[PDB]
RNA sequence: CGCAAGACGGACCAGAGCGAAAGCAUUUGCCAAGAAUGUUUUCAUUAAUCAAGAACGAAAGUCGGAGGUUCGAAGACGAUCAGAUACCGUCGUAGUUCCGACCAUAAACGAUGCCGACUGGCGAUGCGGCGGCGUUAUUCCCAUGACCCGCCGGGCAGCUUCCGGGAAACCAAAGUCUUUGGGUUCCGGGGGGAGUAUGGUUGCAAAGCUGAAACUUAAAGGAAUUGACGGAAGGGCACCACC
RNA sequence: CCCCAUGAACGAGGAAUUCCCAGUAAGUGCGGGUCAUAAGCUUGCGUUGAUUAAGUCCCUGCCCUUUGUACACACCGCCCG
């Protein structure tokens, strides 16, 4: 609980970060500098199956667990950093990352600014399991 | 849907509206025995099938020109409207407003004509 | 995080969908407020005028 | 065993940021209390806050960011000063358009105070209206002569001047202008930013610039 | 017998060129061979920016996108009816189209 | 958030460039080199193409170091299957990378020898030169510069064409071939046996070059045409199909 | 065929699978064919009479283009040690 200040006006400033791979969804939000957490819960932990760790509605349910705290320990507002698996990984959003943003904004916490974050490479090391592709 | 008429039906009504349209009417009832008069059709249940479509053409017709049938008094009325023609556009009012070039167009033709200049820029391809 | 119950009536059918050819589309005027306007997919057989009974109120799917 | 839920425990600070910037209250931070066995400034110091500066100007600074970082501290005040500049993704990605030129040129400068930084420029050549060529390349000749005049200005304009007056410089984007003037007898080009800065040596301390620059 | 004249994708003036790896079996292609396609597209997407835009301070602000340019090689691309086979007579256009630009009520 | 190592130069990046080919994208400097163009410079036949000989030659592999980040020929694992030594997951090897030597082969394909002339339309584009009382960008006019339009070379190509070629697919070269003759070089004579045996040669090795026969057999093969059929794409249609 | 007696399994059917859109499914009797005798059959007929898609190409089957094919006794076909 507890709160920065009363602010009938501006709202007290964290950061969102959302990593949306396929078979999972991690939320996200940590103190602006980041070297502080705050609340995570994933796609995952909400729902069994591991087939279903990345399914959006999953995603909501963790969006929902962490707005949660978000505004029961002091965020009242937060700016998003959404993400990919990146590396030479896949570079396309995973499937429940518009979900857990929908979540929280529909939750009714506060929205500012976005960019993406996923760390793409000026290319190399090769590409994992080899030349003939995976073969499926 | 399932009905679709086929070409001896259709073919029958075409036939007959280029021969028949003055003497056709809006009302299947009538064309109907018109039918009887102006053509041979063996089945009772084909002359019907035919003068209905032959009666959906007329009431179609009679509303606007349809795509591939012709009659005496259509021509006639095409011809009459195909006349119109104003005061008359152009004109094209005092003076022809050129692109000059076309100015240079007439001035090395040996052409004396009205005038007007405003012709510049290039000019881009795509 | 949630709950509602959703009142909303068909606008607009669609067309078929489901390989088998069993869910409807449909459009949706938002009942409490017409200032809204949905796409849903149905189980029944669905006529325009009817009242669907929304859970999710977003969502607004597609294909399948 | 159940223990120490830590919010309930957390303290608050307002992070401030420099005098060029306009408005300057730019959010808030928790840190733990502090207990002798520990500084909660420690903790608290030489944190990094990346900070949009269209909340830092108010705008047309949709795109660009800047990041400032904690220099020091006084009660529930914590004074930060200029860490970089960089341009987001989807500006970036944007500009990247085919059938034209990409030309980068970046150049490494000492301020007036010591500060050392490296410092990029970007430009993309344009098609002009009437041109019926689809593409509008450059010549080899061309980018190299562009980015000598490019590399020329930026240490020339950053040689003179300390931290902040870059800082005052970064956000008309006078740079930009420069380079656009210095360059269009050369060769057309759209777009032209100086796109990031990169702080790679820190002068010694001084609470005194610091506090001139905040306070 | 030779099908396609330009044999894969377009070379004629090299003999060689670096491959680029498929963005779904992670295969391996060279960069003239290879469908590509661009990907822009914004953060938040169909629904969200009415809640994104109300639950947000910044008055109005204004939407970032994520731009991703992918690769794919010859079996994925078909796979995936990213490209589809084309009569012998249709598969010589180059040419790019659709009718409207879809970007919301489209298909 | 910093830092270390090794790897690699994304987006920009193209029926676009250069290089004999193999191949070649970070900055900048040095070093020599290569084509095109311009050129009322220089020589006076210097020249075309080639047994023998020789230079280069992707990858793997091999010799010894550096190095091993990344990924990973082998192996061991988890699944799947009736079987699975596989595909699929995981661990992970030599190896990938780099240096000095080997090795001489890739559907090293444009599957198309090289050189010269002649025969046909249009518009692109890298590049050089040339021309415009065309545009825009500047200062007091400029010298600038980028463009538009045209002309000419030589690039890689494209497009459309009952010239003409070809069995056709196709091909402005695969044209100018029975009306068979511009120069030169190489390889093939049904298919298998076979790039095999054997001798020579080169190689540290792995292997490479040259290269038979006995016997076997009546088609091997090419191209186009059409169905049949598909766990290829748009396809449909029916409760002998589903719902 | 009847009359009595003896009075079974079966207390809802796994893997599978047929058929069906309106007098239709299903219950229900009758008549004709076979026939000397012999109906659990077939073959119609009226009676009683719903549930349920109202479509689509997923599976299956067959024909529509385009496409691939070493197939053509045509996939129930013809490839390596």
């Amino acid at each position: 609980s507890l709160g920065p200040q009363v602010a009938e006006g501006e709202n007290v400033f964290g950061v969102c970060h959302i990593f949306a791979s396929f078979n999972d969804t991690f939320v996200h939000v940590t103190d602006l500098s980041g070297k502080e957490t705050i609340c995570r819960v994933t796609g995952g932990m909400k729902v069994k199956a591991d087939r279903d760790e990345s399914s959006p509605y999953a995603a909501m349910l963790a969006a929902q667990d962490v707005a949660q705290r978000c505004k029961e320990l002091g965020i009242t507002a937060l700016h998003i950093k959404l993400r990919a698996t990146g590396g030479n990984r896949t570079k396309t959003p995973g499937p429940g990352a518009q979900s857990a943003l929908r979540a929280l904004a529909r939750s009714g916490m506060k929205i500012g600014r976005i960019e993406d974050v996923t760390p793409i490479p000026s290319d190399s090391t090769r590409r994992k399991g080899g030349r003939r592709g995976r073969r499926l | 849907m399932g009905r679709v008429r086929t070409k001896t039906v259709k073919k029958a009504a075409r036939v007959i509206i280029e021969k028949y349209y003055t003497r056709l009417g809006n009302d299947f009832h009538t064309n109907k025995r018109v039918c009887e008069e102006i053509a041979i059709i063996p089945s009772k249940k084909l002359r019907n099938k035919i003068a209905g479509y032959v009666t959906h053409l007329m009431k179609r017709i009679q509303r606007g020109p349809v795509r591939g049938i012709s009659i005496k008094l259509q021509e006639e009325e095409r011809e009459r409207r195909d006349n119109y023609v104003p005061e008359v556009s152009a004109l094209d009012q005092e003076i022809i407003e050129v692109d000059p070039d076309t100015k240079e167009m007439l001035k090395l033709l040996d052409f004396g004509s009205l005038s007007n200049l405003q012709v510049t820029q290039p000019t881009v391809g795509m | 995080r949630v709950q509602p119950i959703k009142l909303a009536r068909v606008t607009k059918v669609l067309g078929r969908t489901g390989s088998q050819g069993q869910c409807t589309q449909v459009r949706v005027e938002f009942m409490d407020d017409t200032s809204r306007s949905i796409i849903r997919n149905v189980k029944g057989p669905v006529r325009e005028g009817d009242v669907l009974t929304l859970l999710e109120s977003e969502r607004e799917a597609r294909r399948l | 065993k159940k223990v120490v839920d830590p919010f309930s425990k957390k303290d608050w600070y307002d992070v401030k940021a420099p005098a060029m910037f306009n408005i300057r209250n730019i959010g808030k931070t928790l840190v733990t209390r502090t207990q002798g066995t520990k500084i909660a400034s420690d903790g608290l110091k030489g944190r990094v806050f990346e900070v949009s500066l269209a909340d830092l100007q108010n705008d047309e600074v949709a795109f660009r960011k800047f990041k400032l970082i904690t220099e020091d501290v006084q009660g529930k005040n914590c004074l930060t000063n200029f860490h970089g500049m960089d341009l987001t993704r989807d500006k970036m990605c944007s500009m990247v358009k085919k059938w034209q030129t990409m030309i980068e040129a970046h150049v490494d400068v000492k301020t007036t105070d010591g500060y050392l930084l490296h410092l990029f420029c970007v430009g993309f050549t344009k098609k002009c209206n009437n041109q019926i060529r689809k593409t509008s390349y450059a010549q080899h000749q061309q980018v190299r002569q562009i980015r000598k005049k490019m590399m020329e200005i930026m240490t020339r304009e950053v040689q003179t001047n300390d931290l902040k007056e870059v800082v005052n410089k970064l956000i008309p984007d006078s740079i930009g202008k420069d380079i656009e003037k210095a360059c269009q007898s050369i060769y057309p080009l759209h777009d032209v930013f100086v796109r990031k800065v990169k702080m790679l040596k820190k002068p010694k301390f001084e609470l005194g610039k610091l506090m001139e620059l905040h306070g | 017998t030779k099908k396609r004249r330009n044999n894969g994708r377009a070379k004629k003036g090299r003999g060689h060129v670096q491959p680029i790896r498929c963005t779904n079996c992670a295969c391996c292609v060279p960069k003239d061979k290879a469908i590509k396609k661009f990907v822009i597209r914004n953060i938040v997407e169909a629904a969200a920016v009415r809640d994104i835009s109300e639950v947000s301070v910044f008055d109005a602000y204004v939407l970032p996108k994520l731009y991703v340019k992918l690769h794919y090689c010859v079996s994925c691309a078909i796979h995936s009816k990213v490209v589809r086979n084309r009569s012998r007579e249709a598969r010589k256009d180059r040419t790019p189209p659709p009718r409207f630009r879809p970007a919301g009520a489209a298909p």
